[PDB]
RNA sequence: UUCAUCUAGACAGCCGGACGGUGGCCAUGGAAGUCGGAAUCCGCUAAGGAGUGUGUAACAACUCACCGGCCGAAUGAACUA
């Protein structure tokens, strides 16, 4: 129904991310800096929780 | 022979089964160890061993995988002692 | 078609005549809907009468609700041609068939209807989807009829709606169904017996079919093979070959070639869907966009008929009529069961061995194999078909080998029956045999062997499932199977005490209408009820509170009961008085090993056996001392549990006469328990020092009661105040793309797992695990949803194992169970301590 | 010589195969479903009953497609560490 | 503000492999580099850590690592204001 190699490149949009310990923002894989200024600029990133 | 951690390659062609095993690091310390490094231990951890043994390992690194690919005696100079928490031999090993 | 009892009996005493199946499936996939367009079509009915629609006369308050708990075998009249009948590898003659085609529901929860139909068939119509395919669920309910030897016959159910709230693409819908193929010759492969040999189903030989219930369409690829075998010049079983694989037919170089690669490299589309599915994708644009292009004029390239209120209406509902007309529903139906899916006389060729077991090459045995309709009369009622006549009870079985009259005195036997016993075996007199048509049942009076059909007033005395033999060597069949195990337990006690009465006969009454269900009692005294799933045991629940009881009945979280055992030994020798101070016992516990404690209960050490030959037993292999064996008084709680006194006296010239007086006080103490108030388990006394004081005036009864009572109360908190937890065995088969999600289960639900095993090489594992009695309340759903419906608890209750808090402790888990247990009561909400229960001068 | 192979790096040459048994038993067939290849079973043993010409010889591999070609032995980078310049005495 | 790596050849970064002993000592229902704790070595080269994480039921496999081609030549560790 979407492909286990075409569904990998689905993922590199609605799960590769970083979310922000007290923005919650989505930002980039390798990204270690947030883009808004709700904090005034942070580095507290965990990778997005994606699936089990 | 060894019942911990011990690999075993099972070899059949089609009901004819052929036994091969790759004779482990676990498999050798109890190879030439005495009763106390052989059987009655289950209950009681494993962690003796310093006695020195000579160049008959050198053999038994003839059976612990020989895919190290260089001389056998020289790599367990290291192998037996630092991975191996039971039997110090030589102290030339860590 | 509307018949009469002989024209019944009439296919009936043909035995190649019949269809004896049921319907495999993954749930919701168009069963019962597929069932009701059946009587619409030619679905024999009664003498009178003409009902036909959709759902209604099926199910009941099932219809405002909405479920399928129903599963009847109704009778069709079938009229397969003598050039289908050409090739069918049976020895059935004639033109109007019989179809004893049982409802079934699918899903899992509920395997209970499902190995009961499995129970009384030689095959079953396996349903599955378009939008799933070959799943989880159906791998369950086919891998299933597989460990049970059935004939698989598939339906591609929906493939209406992967064409209108969907729709596919052509080559592209090939690999579509040829992958629901592809996920078939996977639990074929693995779950199929070598009595069948090559039985993986292909369409290619009109085995898998195509259709949609609210469409009135049934599709099977002998349909057209045959309406088409002609028009092409080609063989009819190797026009279906080049239908399937290797099948481009050129409307250029026209001939049916294997590679569809030309002298250039350009492809060729499937023939399948360029003479089968290519104008059929015509129909598709036909209805869907109303192309009067095609339409009319489109229907006699087909060789339709175009009857006046057909094109009286519009739109989808219009499609459906041409849908019932280009491929009608008893037709094709019945088309592949009396192709494919034979009757009890030449499939039981192999079911009949692993249906009556015990006996190798029983006497009855050879007669149910062969099948003689006038024999010993082999008949078994898989679960019996109660209704609603205030408790009108019927029985579902199939009659194996004999024939079964009105008022015939039988042999109703029960699984416990075994040839030289009487029990269960109440040889009772039928008041008359019932025969049972879809949902509803009327009189008859005979059948004969490879019949599906019951019989009335054996409910009465016959319990859950019964054999009906009419000879007394007669052994019975396996006792079902159930790899599903109920694994749902509730504290299912009255709400109004003034009606338990009520309670108890239709906890029997859901025994009474239910597959497997234990309808037993608490070992703490409320009625405890055990289910399969949750869905299934809430439903029986509210029909124990309608009609089975009728009236206001409280179901509560199952209310637990554990052991109260010591640690280590007797800290010191607990001294005890009477309230008058006069007679002292002086004693301690000490600790009982599995192995003898459990053997105490085991009856290995009986007080029901004398102590010098009961003593020998113990002295000789296990190591229990001779004089302390010989010593043993009382087996606390009653008169035999794993809780002793062992008296290691040597004074006291009274002991003699007032021995009975300890051993009864102590029997009276275990029973009603110190640290909440239950009973002990390993816990043996050894008193050491007493007093008797002046007559028996002073010696004995109640004076002798507060006195063995402190004396053990004391010494239990002296031997080390611990508990041991009942510990439950649950065995879950799982595949093993759902292994480690079974393994979160224990690395969370307390992995006590007794070892993980299997067959190496086949899908679902052997789950040997070790589980609290409350670490399992509710422990199917998380199973079956850590790793889908592919996991399946088998319940059962274990040992008592080491439990690692103190009861006299009030945070710790132990502790804060006992202060709960105590309000369990009503009353005190304390542990009192053993100080305030020592003797001193 | 000897060199194995890769997966999801390279595809260089078309991806070609023949149609007899390999002999395994029924497992890995469930994503040859998801996938969609001509596929049936041999008295058990998993048989490919067709010579399947896979993906192309000049696109992205992955994941998917080197788990069944890994049970197959097939080795692409069939090459070995050879010489490049050439000096004698 | 102290501290490194290098221009007849560094960084971030683009591309290729990722060794065995080893499914290491135990502990195991189950932990083969990736629940846990202690050992944290050399055989050999350019190199590969009893191994960075993910993911496995455990394997497997991906992959940080270390090492070669491309990198313009600098900016990285770390805090001060
Ligand atoms: C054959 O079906 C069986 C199995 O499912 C299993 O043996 C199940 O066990 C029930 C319990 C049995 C325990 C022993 C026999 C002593 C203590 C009893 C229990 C109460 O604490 C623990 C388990 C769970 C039940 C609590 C919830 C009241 C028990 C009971 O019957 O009361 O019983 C049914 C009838
Ligand atoms: N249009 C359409 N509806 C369907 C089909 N199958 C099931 N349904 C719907 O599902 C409802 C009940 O289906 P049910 O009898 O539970 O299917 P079963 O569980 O397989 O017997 C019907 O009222 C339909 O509206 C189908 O093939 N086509
Ligand atoms: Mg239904």
């Amino acid at each position: 129904i979407i492909e286990p190699s075409l569904k990998a490149l689905a993922s590199k949009y609605n799960c590769d991310k970083s979310v922000c310990r007290k923005c919650y923002a989505r930002l980039p894989p390798r990204a270690t800096n947030c883009r808004k200024r709700k904090c005034g600029h942070t580095n507290q990133l965990r990778p997005k929780k994606k699936l089990k | 022979k060894g019942i911990k951690v011990t690999v075993q390659l099972k070899i059949q062609n089609r009901q004819a089964a052929a036994s091969v095993v790759p004779s482990a690091s676990s498999l050798v310390i109890t190879a030439l160890k005495e009763p106390p490094r052989d059987r009655k231990k289950d209950k009681n951890v494993k962690h003796s061993g310093n006695i020195q043994l000579d160049e008959i390992i050198e053999i038994a690194r003839q059976m612990r995988d020989k895919s190290f690919g260089r001389t056998l005696a020289s790599v367990t100079k290291e192998i037996l002692g630092t991975a191996q928490s039971v039997g110090c031999r030589v102290d030339f090993k860590n | 078609v509307a018949f009469t009892v002989d024209q019944m009996r009439s296919l009936m005493d043909k035995v190649t005549n019949v269809r004896n199946m049921s319907v495999i499936a993954h749930v919701d996939h168009g069963k019962s809907t597929l069932t009701d367009s059946l009587v619409q079509r030619a679905g024999i009915i009664s003498a009178a009468k003409a009902g036909e629609a959709r759902f209604t006369d099926t199910r009941k308050d099932e219809q405002e609700r909405g479920i399928t708990i129903k599963s009847t075998a109704i009778s069709l009249y079938s009229e397969m041609s003598d050039e289908d009948v050409k090739e069918i590898k049976q020895k059935t003659d004639g033109n109007s068939f019989l179809i004893n085609l049982i409802d079934s529901p699918g899903h899992v929860d509920f395997s209970s209807e499902v190995t009961a139909a499995l129970r009384v068939t030689d095959g079953a119509l396996v349903v599955v989807d378009t939008i799933e395919g070959v799943c989880v669920q159906t791998e369950t309910v086919l891998r299933q009829a597989l460990g049970e030897r059935i004939k698989p016959v598939v339906v591609i159910n929906k493939v209406d709606r992967a064409l209108l709230e969907l729709q596919v693409s052509k080559e592209d819908l090939y690999q579509t169904f040829a992958r629901t193929v592809e996920s078939v010759n996977v639990i074929v492969s693995t779950y199929a017996d070598e009595v069948l040999g090559d039985v993986q189903v292909y369409p290619a030989r009109g085995t898998v079919a195509f259709g949609s219930g609210l469409h009135g369409w049934a599709f099977t690829i002998r349909q057209f093979a045959t309406r088409y075998a002609k028009k092409f010049g080609v063989d009819k079983a190797k026009m279906m070959d080049r239908l399937w694989g290797d099948s481009f037919f050129n409307p250029k170089t026209k001939k049916w070639t294997n590679k569809d690669t030309d002298a250039e490299g350009k492809p060729l589309e499937r023939a399948f869907n360029m003479f089968i599915l290519d104008p059929i994708f015509r129909l598709f644009t036909a209805i869907m966009n109303f192309k009067k292009d095609e339409i009319p004029v489109l229907l006699e390239k087909l060789e339709i008929v175009l009857k006046g209120d057909e094109k009286d209406l519009e739109g989808k509902a219009l499609l459906k009529v041409v849908m019932r007309k280009f491929l009608p529903a008893a037709d094709a139906l019945l088309e592949m069961i009396v192709l494919h899916l034979p009757s009890p006389v030449t499939a039981q060729a192999y079911r009949a061995e692993q249906l009556y077991e015990g006996p190798a090459d029983d006497a009855n045995c050879i007669a149910i194999k062969n099948c003689d309709p006038k024999a010993d009369l082999m008949l078994y009622v898989s679960k019996m078909v109660p209704t609603s006549d205030k408790g009108r009870f019927y029985a579902f079985g199939r009659v194996f080998a004999g024939t079964v009259k009105s008022g015939q005195k039988v042999r109703i036997q029960g699984p416990n029956y075994v040839p030289g016993k009487k029990d269960d075996l109440f040889i009772k007199a039928i008041q008359r045999v019932v025969l049972m048509m879809g949902r509803f049942v009327e009189p008859i009076d005979d059948c004969p062997a490879g019949n599906i059909i019951g019989l009335v007033g054996i409910d009465q005395f016959l319990l859950k499932t019964g054999t009906l033999t009419t000879s007394e060597t007669a052994h019975n069949m396996k006792v079902m199977k159930f790899s599903v195990s109920p694994v749902v337990q509730v504290a299912v006690e009255v709400k109004n005490a003034n009606d338990l009465p009520k309670l108890v006969e239709g906890l029997k009454r859901l025994s009474k209408s239910d597959p497997c269900v234990l309808t037993y009692m608490s070992e703490s005294g409320e009625h405890i009820v055990a289910g399969t799933g949750e869905l299934h045991l809430e439903i029986c629940l509210q029909d124990l509170e309608h009609d089975h009881a009728g009236v206001p009945l409280k179901i509560s979280p199952p209310v637990v009961a554990y052991r109260e055992t010591v640690e280590s030994e007797s800290s010191q020798t607990a001294l005890s008085k009477s309230p008058n101070k006069h007679n002292r016992i002086y004693l301690k516990a000490e600790p009982i090993d599995e192995e003898v404690s459990l053997a105490i209960e085991n009856g290995i050490i009986n007080p029901r056996d004398d102590f010098k030959a009961r003593a020998r037993i113990m002295a000789d292999d296990y190591g229990w001392d001779v004089t302390d064996a010989r010593k043993i008084w009382c087996f606390g709680p009653d008169g035999n549990g794993p809780n002793l006194v062992i008296d290691q006296t040597k004074a006291v010239q009274y002991l003699h006469e007032i021995k009975d007086s300890v051993v009864a006080a102590f029997q009276w103490a275990t029973k009603e328990g110190p640290i909440f108030g239950e009973e002990m388990r390993s816990v043996r006394v050894n008193i050491l020092d007493v007093t008797l004081h002046a007559d028996a005036i002073h010696r004995g009864g109640g004076q002798i009661i507060p006195t063995m009572r402190r004396a053990t109360y004391a010494g239990f908190l002296l031997a080390d105040p611990k508990i041991q937890e009942p510990v439950f065995l649950v065995e879950i088969q799982c595949p093993e793309q759902a292994v480690g999600g079974i393994y979160s289960v224990l690395n969370k639900k307390r992995g006590q797992v007794v070892s993980e095993e299997q067959r190496p090489g086949t899908p679902l594992f052997t789950v040997k695990a070790y589980l609290p009695v409350n670490e399992s309340f509710g422990f199917t759903g998380e199973l079956r949803q850590a790793t889908g419906g592919q996991a399946f608890p088998q319940m059962v209750f274990d040992h008592w194992s080491t439990l690692g808090s103190d009861p006299l402790d009030p945070t710790s888990k132990a502790g804060e169970i006992v202060l709960a247990a105590r309000k369990r009561h009503g009353m005190k909400e304390e542990v009192p301590g053993w100080q305030e229960y020592y003797d001193k001068l | 010589v000897a060199a194995p192979a890769r997966a999801g790096a390279v595809a260089p040459e078309d991806i070609w195969v023949r149609a007899v048994n390999t002999g395994m038993e029924p497992g890995k067939t469930s994503f040859f479903q998801a996938l969609g290849v001509p596929t049936k079973i041999a008295r058990g043993t998993i048989e490919i009953v067709s010579d399947v010409k896979v993906v192309d010889a000049g696109n992205k591999v992955g994941q998917s497609e080197a788990s069944l070609l890994n049970l197959l032995n097939i080795s692409p980078f069939t090459f070995g560490l050879t010489v490049v310049q050439v000096y004698d005495n």
